[PDB]
Order: C-alpha cells, then structure tokens, then sequence
C-alpha cells in the first residue's frame, strides 16, 4: 500500500518536519495529512495513518 | 526482517572472564539488527541526518549507504569482580543492556 | 576496508525533490559513518560498554555474534529557509543533520 | 603489534571498567596495572606504549 518510489521524497519531509510521527493510540493524524497534500491517498500507508 | 532487538546471552566464563567476575556468570544483553529501509519507522527514533540518508539510499542506493540498526536506550546491571588491585568491587555498570533499538 | 571513520556526502535537496518547499541552501555536505568495527574498538572514543561487549563476542567467534556497527554519535544542526505545509515561510534550524564524530556501537 | 586472540579479552576488561580511555598522559598508569603482564603484548591495541 506504500509506493515507496512515489512517495519517499514527500514522506520524508513531512518527517524532518516532525509530523507524521504521532501515534493513533490522535494529534498529528491531521498535520500530517496537510503536509502529504495529494499524495495522502497514496502515501497514509506509508505512516499506518489510513 | 527491519531493525528490531534480538537475544544475545552473555557467558562470562566463555569470554575468559571467569578469573574476574564473581557474579554474575551471564546475563542477556540483547543486540540489534534488521534492514533500515524506507520508511523507517519512529519506533527507530530517527535522527533528521538518518531520514536523509535513507531517503538518498532509497533513490541511489548504489551512491549512499543505508543506516544502521544499532541500540537507541541501554540499561545498567550489577556486578561484583575483582579489580586490578585485588580489591572485590560491587559496581553498577552502564550501558550493558540494551531496551530499544533505531536506526542511525 | 577502512576502520569507522567519517566520509564525505553532498546532499543536494532539488536532486531529491525538496527544491519545491527549501528556499536556501539548496544543498550542504552531512557526511556520513561507514567502516569496520571490529576490536580493537578506538579506546579514545568511548564506546558504550555494550559495544565493548559484543565487539568482544564478536571477537570470539564471528560466526555467531555479529560485530558492532559505525554510526553517527555527535551531530550539529543546520538552519534552512522553507515553506511550511501552511504556507508561511520560516527559518528554522534543523537538529542532528550534520556528522561531527563516528563511533561503534 | 595488537594480537586480536591473545588481547581480546583482557583488553576488554579494561575498557568497560572505564580505563585506558585516555589519549597521551593521565590514565597510562592504572591502564598498566589492569594489563599486567600483557602489557608489553597489548599496549598497542589502546596506543599507551609510549
Ligand atoms: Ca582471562
Ligand atoms: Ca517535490
Ligand atoms: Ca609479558
């Protein structure tokens, strides 16, 4: 479920960011999705945030 | 298969160090190994350095190496040995097991 | 194959499609931890006892421990002008984006 | 020379009980003592042969 040629670039910035980095155990459940953008459908799985 | 803590007994007397300690004669210290691929996961902790690297690893793997799992907390154990003076010492020493690993 | 030590690496942020949010720089050496960690484990750097333990079981028989690995132990930051996912620029200062010292761990 | 069989074992049990961690010089004495006979045989796995 995560295209990692497609989605390593954009994932990785929203991690040196420090979003994506909460757990939904959620707070950063919707930063996270902002910073992706349109790569959200194809990148949550890369965060296990879908 | 990715950067995980694994089991490492530690037998003091199959090291040659019998003829110091006193106590204990093992104990498990674990270790850390596993791939540190993208994405690394936050239960690696990961430096802003080691996202990086990751990430051109991922691109070029054939340019950049990747990062390694090593250990991200140790904790103490007590021992009781016999220092070079003779002197029976109980000490506790740190950073002997470890309690998460990360990619770095 | 050389020890643990620190290497050269460029980072250039349009090559990994961060040119589109990184205003400045637009690239800065990070370098990188790569090398043998086998004993004798450089005394000088203060190496975790764990480290010191396993390079020993390693030592051993190789076979059956693994050895330690080289990586990053000190890091300095670095600041970057960006914009943030909400649009706004900002100049912020980045932690632990470059290597200072490599060690065994 | 460090022969790595013969220094293995008792050069790690200096390290860990924090000696011979120093660069020349202050430490070249107790790391001495903790050595002992294999001094001259393993001095070189920590540099304090001066
Ligand atoms: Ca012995
Ligand atoms: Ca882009
Ligand atoms: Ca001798």
């Amino acid at each position: 479920g995560c295209n990692k040629a497609l989605c390593a670039s954009d994932v990785s910035k929203c991690l040196i960011q420090e979003l994506c980095q909460c757990r939904p155990g959620c707070s950063c459940c919707k930063e996270c999705m902002l910073c992706l953008g349109a790569l959200w459908d194809e990148c949550c799985d890369c965060v296990g945030m879908c | 298969a990715r950067c995980s803590r694994k089991a490492l007994h530690v037998n003091f007397k199959d090291m040659g160090w019998d003829d110091w300690i006193i106590a204990p004669l093992e104990y498990e210290a674990f270790h850390c190994e596993g791939l540190c691929e993208f994405p690394l996961r936050s239960h690696l902790e990961p430096t802003n350095h080691a996202v990086i690297q990751t990430l051109m690893n991922s691109m070029d793997p054939e340019s950049t190496p990747p990062t390694c799992c090593v250990p991200t907390r140790l904790s103490p154990i007590s021992i009781l040995f016999i220092d070079s003076a003779n002197n029976v010492v109980y000490k506790q020493y740190e950073d002997m097991v470890v309690e998460s690993c990360g990619c770095r």
